[PDB]
Order: C-alpha cells, then sequence, then structure tokens
DNA sequence: GAAGGGGGGCTATAAAAGGGGGTGGGGGCGCGTTCGTCCTCACTCTCTT
DNA sequence: AAGAGAGTGAGGACGAACGCGCCCCCACCCCCTTTTATAGCCCCCCTTC
C-alpha cells in the first residue's frame, strides 16, 4: 500500500516515477504495486493525469550524464514522435528511452542501448522497437535549431 | 622418553648461541633467495682490553653493520626447537645479546620513508568522486530475491491433504523418537496442512501446559 | 564469443469453485531485577540465683 | 550482690511481586487453478557472423 501510495504521490505532483523505478526502492514486486495502485484510486475515488514521454527525460537524461541540449532534442523527438502517432500503444517509456537513444547518438555524449535500458527500466529489445519505428522520420522529429555531432543520414540503423 | 619429553642434551653441553637484532631490509634479502647458502661474513675484532663486531652485506645481495654488544646478566635466555616430529630439544643457551645498526645515517631515513610508504598501501582513503553515482536502485520488474523464492514456492507447491490413515501411521511412527513434538515441528515432519493436522492431532493427541517454555502438544493421547 | 531474432512467458479483465499458507491482532507464561520480611549480631538491664 | 536471657539498635541474605519481554494461537484475507480475446513488455533459447 505504502509503494502504491508513493507512486500515486509522484504522479500528483507532476514527477511520476516508473513501476518499476518504484519497486526498485521497495521489498514489494512491481506486479503488487500495480495491483495496490488500481486499488487506491477506487477506495479514493481519484485520478492521476495520463504520464508522457516529457515526465522522465529531466531524470533520465540527467542521470545518463547527457548535455542539455541532448535532453531537450530527446524531449522533442518523444513529443513529436507522440504528435504523428508513430509508436501507437508503446509504453511512454519506452518511447522516452528510445527518443533518448536517437538523440544520444545524434551527439557528442553517445550511450548504448544497454546504458539507457539500465536507468529507464526498459528492456534494449523494447528500445530497439519503438527505435525502428521512429528512425524512418529522425529528421523531421529532431529540432530544426540542432547541431548534428554525428548526421541523421549517418544515425544507427537497426 | 616419551612424546612430550624435551631432549634437554643441549644443556648439559653448555652449548653457548648469540642473540642477534637485526632490522627487516637485511632479513628481507636474504629472503629474496634464501637458498644460496650464503649471505655475508660476519667479522670480529679484538684488541687488548676491547672487543668490536661488525657484519659485511655480501656484495651479490646489495645488487658496513656495525654490531653493540649487551649485557645479558639481567635475564636468562635459552633455545629450544620443535621437531617435526614431535620431539623437543633445547639448542642451547644464549651467552651474549647483540644488535645491528645502520652504518648511514641519512640516506638511511630515505629507505625506511619508502617502507613506511609501502605499508601505507593497504592504508584506504576515500576518494573524491566527480559525478553522483546513478547505478543504485535501478529500476527492476522484480528482485531476484523475490522471483527465485517464487519459483521454489511455485515449484514444491502447496502440501496436500493426505489419507488419515497414513498420516495417524506417520504421527505413531515419529512418536516413538521423541516424547514430545512442537506443533510447527511435528508439521515438517509429517507434511501436511497445518488445519488439517490440528484436526488429527486433536481427535486423538492432546496438549499439556508445560511450565519450562510453553504448552506444547504430546502425542500420546492418554 | 557478440549480437539479433524466434519462441515462449507475464500482465490485466471478468467470474465461480475449495482449501493451504501468510499475516495481524490478541493471549499466554518464563526469566532478569527490586523491596520488605526474615534472620544474625555488638553493647547494656533484668530475673533468677 | 553476680550468671543467662533479653531489648534495642542495627546490618545482611532470601522470596514474592513487578515488569518485560518472546513465543504462540485464532480470525481474516489472498493465493492457487482453469478458460478466452486482446497488445505490449520482457526472458530464455537458438542461430548467424
Amino acid at each position: 500500500i505504502a509503494s502504491a501510495c508513493l507512486y500515486i504521490a509522484c504522479r500528483q505532483e507532476g514527477v511520476p516515477r516508473t513501476f518499476k523505478e518504484i519497486c526498485a526502492v521497495s521489498r514489494i514486486s512491481k506486479k503488487e504495486i500495480g495491483r495496490c495502485f488500481k486499488l487506491i484510486l477506487k477506495a479514493l475515488e481519484t485520478s492521476v493525469d495520463l504520464i508522457t514521454t516529457g515526465d522522465f527525460m529531466s531524470r533520465f537524461c540527467s542521470n545518463l550524464c547527457l548535455p542539455k541540449q541532448v535532453q531537450m532534442a530527446a524531449t522533442h523527438i518523444a513529443r513529436k514522435a507522440v504528435e504523428l502517432d508513430l509508436v501507437p500503444g508503446r509504453s511512454p517509456i519506452s518511447v522516452a528511452a528510445a527518443a533518448i537513444y536517437m538523440a544520444s547518438q545524434a551527439s557528442a555524449e553517445k550511450r548504448t542501448q544497454k546504458e539507457i535500458g539500465d536507468i529507464a527500466g526498459v528492456a534494449d529489445v523494447t528500445i530497439r522497437q519503438s527505435y525502428r519505428l521512429i528512425y524512418p522520420r529522425a529528421p523531421d522529429l529532431f529540432p530544426t535549431d540542432f547541431k548534428f555531432d554525428t548526421p541523421v543520414d549517418k544515425l544507427p540503423q537497426l | 622418553a616419551e612424546r612430550g619429553e624435551l631432549d634437554l642434551t643441549g644443556a648439559k653441553q653448555n652449548t653457548g648461541v648469540w642473540l642477534v637484532k637485526v632490522p627487516k631490509y637485511l632479513s628481507q634479502q636474504w629472503a629474496k633467495a634464501s637458498g644460496r647458502g650464503e649471505v655475508g661474513k660476519l667479522r670480529i675484532a679484538k684488541t687488548q682490553g676491547r672487543t668490536e663486531v661488525s657484519f659485511t652485506l655480501n656484495e651479490d645481495l646489495a645488487n658496513e653493520h656495525p654490531f653493540v654488544l649487551q649485557s645479558v646478566g639481567g635475564q636468562t635466555l635459552t633455545v629450544f626447537t620443535e621437531s617435526s616430529s614431535d620431539k623437543l630439544s633445547l639448542e642451547g643457551i644464549v651467552v651474549q645479546r647483540a644488535e645491528c645498526r645502520p652504518a648511514a645515517s641519512e640516506n638511511y631515513m630515505r629507505l625506511k620513508r619508502l617502507q613506511i610508504e609501502e605499508s601505507s598501501k593497504p592504508v584506504r582513503l576515500s576518494q573524491q568522486l566527480d559525478k553522483v553515482v546513478t547505478t543504485n536502485y535501478k529500476p527492476v520488474a522484480n528482485h531476484q530475491y523475490n522471483i527465485e523464492y517464487e519459483r521454489k514456492k511455485k515449484e514444491d507447491g502447496k502440501r496436500a491433504r493426505a489419507d488419515k490413515q497414513h498420516v495417524l501411521d506417520m504421527l505413531f511412527s515419529a512418536f516413538e523418537k521423541h516424547q514430545y513434538y512442537n506443533l510447527k515441528d511435528l508439521v515438517d515432519i509429517t507434511k501436511q496442512p497445518v488445519v488439517y493436522l490440528k484436526e488429527i492431532l486433536k481427535e486423538i493427541g492432546v496438549q499439556n501446559v508445560k511450565g519450562i517454555h510453553k504448552n506444547t502438544w504430546e502425542l500420546k493421547p492418554e
């Protein structure tokens, strides 16, 4: 109950932590937190605004030691991808990790798929799937006023 | 003559030996090879009314050690050895004590400083860290200890309700081993549900109040 | 041996069944301290002598 | 006019009481299983280079 309450409190304050992030600090598994999470909402008759990709960009990018410009590009890419519906049904965390990977690969500070997965809590396979969906529209997603250390046409393909 | 007997023959012969205090570097050089059978020569010079003891380091070993004697009348010292075959013997009695000192004074401290620095290598100090650690409490769907325990419980499964006759036979058979059993311990032996086991135990067994630890079940119905 | 892909598993969602196991809330009594009752003793009067 | 016994003051060991737990037992709930469609996520294993 406490772990689920902590998750709700983070959502209600506009700084969501993913269920895995809350689980990593609690002996309770993610499955049980989700079970108590839904029960608490029913009991309290409350609701939490749906999380977005940008709700995790600051924490993820900061935890990855990525510059501010990479974080700004990563936020722009993820929001644009959702706006363009390039990743329908994908979890926002998966999109955020993939967006971070695309922006990271396009800058001097390059982070591997494994690195982003560990901080983001998303398997590199999941990041690979989401990244593959947005890779085709890479030039459109990147911010217009973005400096590419590695040209968009030469981004990793996989 | 026995295993614990001490071969005091050395004492009978009144053999004399010298006790010498030497620094580690001199012994460390000896410990380097320690199998060549030679580390130096001990030179003793005596005059009409004065005696001096000095030691010279081997040239190969290096790639003056003056000796100062000490009075031995204030304490009596003896040397004994224990044989690997459990045969203790007395080598002899110490007749003189000597100490080794370094010929050099200034540059000698330099070697000592290196030793002090060398012995300071295991001395661990806190390390400043440029970037805050971000690898702790990494997101995880479930802790490794939790899934392993969950997997074990699933594989083992819940205990089943065995027939009363088989459960009764096991209970009576185990009764011979000890007079009384704890309910928790008895469950492990019988491997039956607690509620089901309690009902069977109640049907025949009873619990007696013991003033030493607590009231425990007694397998004897009467 | 590193890396990608295929197959397979986890999760929620309802609903019912019957029962083992975990857990929280009370109940039970054994053992390390604490104080008053009991018991022992040094220095002066008293009944018996 | 003088012995044992005693009053009084006074010190020292011991039992019942008081806590102060640690263990236990009895409600209460959850979980197990089965079916099904759905889609994403994730893990184990196989294969290519």
